[PDB]
């Protein structure tokens, strides 16, 4: 519910950037969810479900420039030796910050974890929700797929995808999504 | 009375029921924020905006 208090028309101009440290009942909803994190750092009860929301509150407050759109959060409980909900939500999440914010590194990073990574269910939940929720839209292409990105896609489709059927089932669902019935419109 | 006879006091009843629960779920929220703080300047940690 507190993540459902979005308030996307707070900075007019440029409040971002501990501006206002920003406000005001906004910083009171941050201090909740900063509570409960680390009540769930201390407690933790039952999956991390709470840590697994609040995720979810702290970027739909990205998502209205509260606080600053960065990954690194969300990146360091996409890491190994964390719970899989915790770790399935902040893809989630950086799949979504991909996509509106033109993060290419990040996108980058997520690949080669789809490639390298022992999970194979955030490996299928990654290119699930990717796929629902994309990036790099077919024929809105300002993004720029065209120059590498397809090459390594291509190569993932044929390579390093030999482990299971459904990692290259997603992928092709990601060139059905991104460039279906087509050239990429590179040569 | 004032000198000869005496009494016997209790002096405190503080049943007021919802502000006695307001007393105790504050304090709960109370020692929330504290440990918060604690562990927020002890362990690893790592921000929101740059720096706080």
């Amino acid at each position: 519910a507190l993540a459902n208090s979005v308030t996307p028309a707070v900075s007019v101009n440029n409040e971002v950037r501990t501006l206002d440290n920003l406000n005001p009942d906004v910083r009171l909803i941050l201090e909740e969810i900063t509570r409960f994190l680390n009540m769930e750092k201390l407690l933790p009860s039952y999956r991390h479900t709470i840590t697994v929301s609040c995720l979810r509150a702290i970027r739909v407050l990205q998502k209205n420039g509260h606080v600053p759109s960065d990954p690194a959060l969300f990146k360091s409980y996409a890491e190994y030796g964390h719970f899989v909900d915790i770790r399935i939500a902040a893809l989630e999440a950086v799949v979504d910050y991909t996509k509106v914010d033109r993060s290419y590194e990040e996108l980058q990073w997520l690949l080669n974890m789809i490639q390298n990574d022992p999970v194979p269910y955030v490996r299928h939940k990654i290119l699930n929700m990717l796929t629902k929720n994309p990036p790099f839209t077919k024929n809105m292409e300002s993004p720029l797929c065209n120059e590498a990105l397809v090459d390594q896609l291509w190569k993932l489709m044929n390579s390093g995808t030999s482990h299971d059927w459904r990692l290259r089932c997603g992928a092709v669902d990601l060139y059905f999504t991104l460039f279906g019935l087509s050239r990429p419109s590179c040569l | 009375x004032x000198x000869x006879x005496x009494x016997x006091x209790x002096x405190x009843x503080x049943x007021x029921y919802q502000v006695l629960r307001e007393k105790a779920a504050s304090q709960r929220r109370d020692v929330e924020r504290a440990l918060t703080r604690f562990m927020a300047k002890t362990g690893e940690t790592q921000s929101l905006f740059k720096d706080d």
